[PDB]
């Protein structure tokens, strides 16, 4: 008699929970896409940094040769100014 | 290539030469106006030396056409920016970029 | 009975759906926390890149002045070998 | 209060980097508890830097300079020789003592 009523109540409680499950799943799926894109961003910035450091190294290699050539040319100028 | 359109006029006579440091503020956007970077958000003007290939080709060509004080829109096609690869999470493959650039000074 | 089967079926469906909701809720919370942390590492790498570019620029300025000094030293050496 | 160098595998004991030389290395960077924050090995890509050009943290400059070609070593670096009070949010926390597993592959 009264058991027909409670079965309908629990059906409506199940629909409500089913709706909540979907809201949390979708929220989670959206956050998962943001994270993957943000993780991709980290990898790309790392590789940008790797390039910038390779550039610093290339500059310092060139700076090394210029410092040597300047030192020798200064030495030769001092030798000439004596004689 | 790169297209240069004037937002706000500069002095119209002080253009940067190779070996000069350009000091700018910029906002970087995709073609729909979505921002991906900005020196203004950091309150930190960006600096680079013209002609040393420190920046993308579109900037090398675009900024050299600007005079001190000028604010300009640079529309940069992917061959003058990041091409077929882009930068995952930041710049899609084959993206046209829009930069709002202001040339603040030269040093 | 008739309803005891459907009551047992509704109990099982509700608890299974609730458990799934709880897992999605937890996942969404953990992904949000992980996203915030990855976003901080993105900012830090941006600042590392800013520093490395300032280092490139500094090397390029120093190369320019080193080259200029080398040129002045060469002109001076050449003038000593004439005068 | 500096950097400590503990040999994992010995080098040739003869070829030491000079300032101005490019060091080619592999490294794994870890926090004091052993949590990995970076690795050139995971990238399959040796890391390069020139010694004596202020390109790396002081703990590296001092530690790698003590290594010979072929040597693998553990560098334990105090915060003052690394990233200090500030660290790098999301990667290196405040006042982090760092441990680098470093191998000197060659000089160029
Ligand atoms: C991918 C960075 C790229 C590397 C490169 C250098 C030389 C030639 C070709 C490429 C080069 C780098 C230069 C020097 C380093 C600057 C470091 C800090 C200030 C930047 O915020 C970096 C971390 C990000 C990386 C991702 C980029 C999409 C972009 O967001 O810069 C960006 O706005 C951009 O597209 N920028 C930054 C502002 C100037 C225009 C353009 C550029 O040329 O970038
Ligand atoms: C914060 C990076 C720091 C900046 C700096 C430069 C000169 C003097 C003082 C500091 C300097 C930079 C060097 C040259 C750039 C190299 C670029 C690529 C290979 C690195 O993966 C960068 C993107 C990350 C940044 C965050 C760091 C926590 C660490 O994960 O490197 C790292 O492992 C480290 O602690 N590294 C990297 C390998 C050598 C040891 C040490 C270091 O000295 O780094
Ligand atoms: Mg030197």
């Amino acid at each position: 008699p009264r058991l027909q009523r409670e079965l309908e109540r629990l059906q409506a409680a199940l629909r409500q929970t089913e709706a909540r499950e979907i809201e949390w799943r979708e929220k989670a799926q959206d956050l998962a896409l943001s994270l993957a894109q943000t993780k991709a961003s980290v990898s790309s910035l790392q590789e940008v940094a790797m390039f910038l450091q390779a550039s610093v190294l290339e500059r310092d290699s060139e700076q090394q040769r210029l410092q040597d050539e300047l030192e020798l040319t200064r030495r030769a100028l001092e030798k000439e100014r004596l004689h | 290539g790169v297209q240069v359109e004037t937002i706000s006029p500069g002095d119209g006579r002080t253009f940067p030469k190779r070996g000069q440091t350009c000091v700018v503020h910029y906002t970087g956007m995709l073609e729909d106006g979505k921002k991906f970077d900005s020196s203004r958000d950091r309150n930190k003007p960006f600096k680079f030396m013209l002609g040393k290939q420190e920046v993308i080709r579109g900037w090398e060509e675009g900024v050299a056409q600007m005079s001190v004080g000028q604010r300009a829109k640079l529309t940069i096609s992917p061959d003058y920016a990041y091409g077929a690869t882009g930068h995952p999470g930041i710049i899609p493959p084959h993206a046209t970029l829009v930069f709002d650039v202001e040339l603040l000074k030269l040093e």
